RNA sequence: GUGAACCGGAUUGCCGUCAGGAAAUUAGGUGCGCUUAGCAGUAUUCCCCACGCUGUGGG
């Protein structure tokens, strides 16, 4: 099965994600401008939170010569890491994800050893491939590709693909995008004769209500992980309760913008449905209402157009609602869309896991 | 268009107390305020009967509330992409001209209820360098049918032509 | 009897492969050739690969051919890939023992498991023409015509525009069949259609003509070109030469131009109705009447009317979209409905969930209004 | 006979087929630019797929190695002018800008079906053509391609369908060589549509055909006009019309 | 059934860490909205029906 995560989160004005000049990034739906989040920053985000840290088993380096090094008192054991990764073929030096205890000690034990360098970077190559047990290589994929033009001859490579289980599409404004520009001035602590009328700065910043869309597969992911199960469900529960907590690292040192989301929709499904064409018409503020009321009640206009257009009575949907307290409703004036509203996160959860099977949270938070 | 060249003469028909009330009425909606709404009703009402291709409400409003606070003379041929372009040739291309360019256009991602304060600061950046004619007949008219493309390109192509002489 | 039949050649995408692809690199000709032409009419009366090649594609190679380029498209690429993720086909086979037997003999004891398979990725780049047209002339036998013309009016097969992947985007039997001495009439009697009001129009129209050899002899002229385009055989393809010249014709005197006869660019509906059109005030007058004269909130003589909905505006109205209203609750549903986005639909006096709304609108304006500012119009 | 299937389809920003520079495929028409998906990948997007497994079918309708087979798929093409974009992306260390394309665009795309030739494959069969039909159909209407679907999760469904049955091929692309404009009273998806309404309510003046759109969302003609013989609702009534059209068999 | 048919450019990636537009300004000087009128002592009160040569009853 699949389960979709859909929200719809308004933030205060700041600057998150930012492109090479320094200003918001932008896309173009429906023919207008709308604010765009990528899809990265966010799975870094998520990945480095307080929630995730009891399943961040992976490390993503170049620099695999330290950690290494760092597996050792006093031993001298820094040049010839250089060499046999180079070997290898991660002769710019290549990327690296993969598991930290196994590079840890594999390497610790292998690198140590008094063999020759063909052997010992067969080895290490052989280890590189078969650490790919680890909740973030699961869930975000794995692509190694050595060198051939500068590798020795004589070793040889097994697969190292790890297909993904987590689909993150990049988030969009559902209304159009409005940059403005802030002019800063920067003082001086002793008075002079200071410079002349002043270097005036500028600092790009936007404010805009974002629709973010989540997909997981549970069927690769438990493959990902071998037939362990209860690590499945505690990866699933770290991330969706990641994924509701927490925001991108900007410039939230000048703009705190840790604004929480007001609205989640979470589906069980067998083949995946998006619901960005519900703002291809982008959202205007009339006197009444506000921007997160009609974008919810544009969300739940197309969602109940898509359940009255493909349905098939041999496969039913059915989803949770969240809102905080009950605040915004889906179905503002009739329709019961959702099964199972929900005001409390952490129930959602639980209902989530229960869905998913005999979970539950107390018990899977030991893997 | 007939319909709103009368409604340009009827303001400028208005005297000095009609002027107040529009002006205390800057950065509020029609309906609050009951002197602002009788008085736009009358000076607007009858030419959306005699006329149907007559500005909107909210267009006419704006325009009002603007005209009321600067108080241009109406001239034709002095549309805002030309003053605003003529000026923009006398301050320092590396720093200053950057700043008026951006919010000359910012106005492309604005509807006709947010088109307020903008519009202030340009038509204050004009009073400051002494300008004394606008064609308001023309600036409805742009304002009318803002939400096409040609008429966006063709107020960018005027600001150019007028800026690159 | 019509001794011409004509085809009109236009799509988003098209492509004539010419004689220089040979490789994964395939290109395309300026122009429709004659071998695709006459393939596509195989396929539409309904002949296969073996059987045109008897006595099939030779009564269609005496016909004349001509075509004129309405408007030409821009040469266009496109990077295709094949076998990515399965194995492909190769031709390797174990030699024999001795070259007594091969072919139809070594055929007979192929397997499933004989052939070789390798895992890859074949690249090619492809060309097309977009945005192009062409009309072509076929000239011959009155019988002949009469029947390709019958084919083309219902094809048995799906008929495409060299490749699959082009389907045509006007018909193929739009121009029928006529009368005609010459080539050049039959292409200046067609004319030029536009597709909106304001395009660029080509001054002068190339043609490709084939070569007629007029008296015995008459060797070909120097301006006489070879084209490998004249079928003899489609499996396994066969192509033998032509002579082929051009020339031109220019618009405004020997081909005419047509109208635009459509409408391109949508638009929605009319809002906006007239309050002077005589229609409006009749049926004001009516509705006013079917409602006795008094309002529809606090039953005040009624004085104004308000429009419900705004499905039709000037031309038509009904007496169902308008309620009557006095003074006071007209302008109490105006204020209402200043910045609501409203559009189509607006209030309805007689719905309860608006009246503690709209009795309150009318209290400011008995606490506010002043009389001497309506009066004294300004 | 020949059944004619057109589709709108609107799509998130997102990349599902480039070319060797990485760039999103284009196309020229109208003397504009154009987004283009090519025919080999809604092919091979719709074959090889887990939904569409459900006298050997599935070469049926698309052959291989004198097959003939008897579906058509022609060039997806845009009703709007092409917008690229580039993202600019860095990657970290937690111990060099590089730069990516991807667009949205809304598509027009046809398909073709020639009901004898897939008889004539099933030999003489014709619930069993029938039955892949309405696979096919589904199918179609529920799968894209498998691009850079795990950085631009582009799941979005057809707007509007219109199923023919025409007695020779035509497509109706130049109902686009106009770019469409966007204005404020409207959205992308309803212009294309009035835009598709305005080109088979000519050509008559101057056929039956099956519309569908998700819950009516989008009705065919911005009247109370007949262009359209039935107007649907939902995918499986229209392959049910569809296939009592074909000759009365039951879905 | 067309240099045609069978035909995916695919897999991997945070632009994060730095900033007072600030110092000084009266919008002041002059002006009648004025000349006019019973909600009442009548000579047809806008329409309809019935009884008489004005009286009842309905709008
Ligand atoms: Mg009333």
């Amino acid at each position: 099965m699949l389960i979709e995560i859909h929200m719809i989160q308004n933030h205060s004005p700041a600057n998150l994600n930012r492109d090479d000049l320094g200003a918001p990034k932008t896309c173009y739906f429906g023919g207008v401008l709308r604010s765009r989040i990528s899809s990265q920053c966010i799975k870094r985000s998520i990945r480095t939170s307080n929630d995730f840290k009891a399943l961040l088993g992976g490390v993503r380096t170049r620099r695999l010569a330290d950690l290494i090094q760092q597996e050792a008192g006093e031993t001298e054991c820094w040049k010839k890491a250089q060499e046999i990764l180079n070997k290898c073929g991660f002769k710019t030096k290549m990327l690296v994800f993969m598991s930290k205890d196994k590079i840890k000690d594999l390497a610790r034990i292998v690198l140590d050893n008094s063999l020759g360098l063909t052997e010992a970077a067969q080895q290490v190559a052989n280890v590189i491939a078969q650490a790919t047990l680890a909740p973030d290589i699961a869930l975000c994929g794995r692509m190694l590709e050595p060198n051939d033009k500068d590798k020795d001859k004589k070793v040889k490579w097994s697969n190292t693909t790890v297909e993904a289980a987590l689909q993150v599409a990049h988030a969009i404004s559902t209304h159009i995008a409005r940059p403005e520009i802030d002019y800063f001035v920067a003082a001086d602590d002793v008075p002079g004769e200071d410079a002349g009328a002043g270097h005036i700065g500028e600092s790009m910043f936007a404010s805009a209500c974002f629709y973010k869309y989540f997909s997981i597969d549970w069927e690769q992911l438990v493959k990902n992980l071998k037939g362990d199960t209860n690590l499945a469900a505690h990866t699933v529960g770290a991330f969706l309760l990641a994924a509701a907590k927490t925001n991108p690292s900007g410039k939230q040192n000048s703009f705190a913008a840790h604004n929480y989301p007001d609205g989640i929709l979470v589906e069980f499904k067998n083949s995946p449905i998006s619901y960005a064409n519900a703002f291809v018409r982008p959202v205007s503020v009339v006197k009444e209402s506000d921007l997160v009321e009609q974008s919810i009640g544009q969300l739940s206009n197309y969602v109940n157009d898509i359940r009255l257009g493909y349905y098939d009575e041999q496969s039913p949907v059915i989803g949770f609602w969240f809102s905080p307290n009950n605040r915004y409703p889906l179905g503002y004036k009739h329709s019961k869309l959702a099964s199972r509203n929900i005001g409390n996160l952490n129930e959602l959860v639980g209902a989530v896991l229960d869905y998913i099977g005999g979970f539950k949270w107390e018990e899977v938070q030991k893997s | 268009n007939r319909g709103t060249v009368d409604f340009i003469a009827s303001l400028e028909n208005l005297k000095e107390g009609d002027l107040g009330i529009l002006r205390k009425l800057r950065g509020a909606r029609l309906d609050e305020k009951l002197p602002g709404f009788d008085l736009f009703s009358a000076l607007w009402w009858p030419l959306r009967q005699k006329n149907q291709r007559a500005p909107k409400r909210e267009v006419a409003w704006l325009i009002a509330k603007l005209f009321a606070e600067f108080r241009f003379e109406q001239r034709e041929g002095a549309t805002l992409p030309i003053l605003m372009g003529g000026i923009c040739r006398k301050l320092e291309p590396k720093k200053e001209l950057p700043r008026v360019l951006a919010r000359f256009d910012q106005l492309a991602s604005l509807d006709i209820m947010q088109m307020e304060e903008p519009l202030s600061v340009i038509m204050g950046i004009l009073r400051k360098h002494q300008q004394v004619c606008l064609d308001w007949v023309g600036l409805t008219d742009v304002l009318s049918f803002w939400e096409q493309e040609p008429v966006k390109r063709e107020w960018s192509d005027s600001f150019i032509k007028a800026y690159k002489i | 009897p019509p001794n011409t039949l004509f085809l009109r050649l236009e799509g988003a995408l098209q492509s004539w492969g010419s004689n220089e692809a040979k490789f994964a690199l395939r290109r395309t000709a300026d122009a429709p050739t004659k071998s695709g032409v006459l393939g596509l009419l195989c396929a539409a009366m309904g002949i296969g690969r073996a059987e045109a090649a008897d006595s099939w594609l030779p009564k269609l190679a005496n016909l004349r051919m001509g075509v004129r380029i309405d408007r030409p498209g821009i040469r266009w690429w496109d990077f295709h890939t094949v076998g990515a993720g399965q194995r492909m086909r190769m031709a390797e086979l174990k030699a024999p023992k001795k070259p007594s037997m091969v072919g139809a003999a070594l055929a007979e004891t192929l397997t499933p498991s004989k052939v070789k398979t390798r895992a890859e990725t074949l690249l090619s780049r492809r060309e097309y023409l977009a945005d192009a047209s062409f009309l072509v002339a076929l000239q011959g036998e009155p019988e002949l015509v009469a029947k390709l013309s019958a084919a083309l009016a219902k094809p048995v097969w799906a008929i495409y525009l060299g490749r699959k992947s082009c389907p045509p985007s006007r018909p193929v039997c739009e121009h029928p069949p006529g009368f005609y001495n010459t080539l050049e009439e039959a292409l200046s009697a067609v004319p030029l259609q536009k597709r909106w009001h304001n395009e660029p129009l080509p001054q002068i129209l190339p043609c490709v003509m084939d070569w007629i050899p007029g008296y015995d002899g008459e060797h070909a002229p120097d301006d006489a070109e070879i084209h490998y385009d004249l079928p003899v055989s489609f499996q396994p393809p066969r192509h033998l030469p032509r002579f082929v010249i051009r020339r031109e014709l220019v618009v405004g005197e020997d081909v005419q131009v047509s109208r635009e006869t459509g409408t391109s660019v949508w638009r929605p509906k009319g809002t906006r109705a007239d309050y002077n059109n005589s229609e409006y005030k009749k049926v004001r007058a009516e509705r006013l009447v079917m409602d006795h004269a008094a309002c529809m909130v606090c039953k005040a003589p009624a004085t104004t009317v308000q429009h419900v909905n705004y499905r039709r505006a000037g031309g038509k109205e009904i007496p169902e979209d308008l309620r009557a209203l006095c003074r006071l609750c007209h302008d109490a549903c105006t204020m209402l409905e200043y910045g609501s986005g409203m559009t189509t639909n607006r209030i309805d006096p007689c719905d309860p969930i608006w009246r503690e709304r709209i009795l309150a609108k009318r209290k400011e304006i008995v606490e506010f209004r002043s009389r001497g500012q309506r009066f004294r119009k300004m």
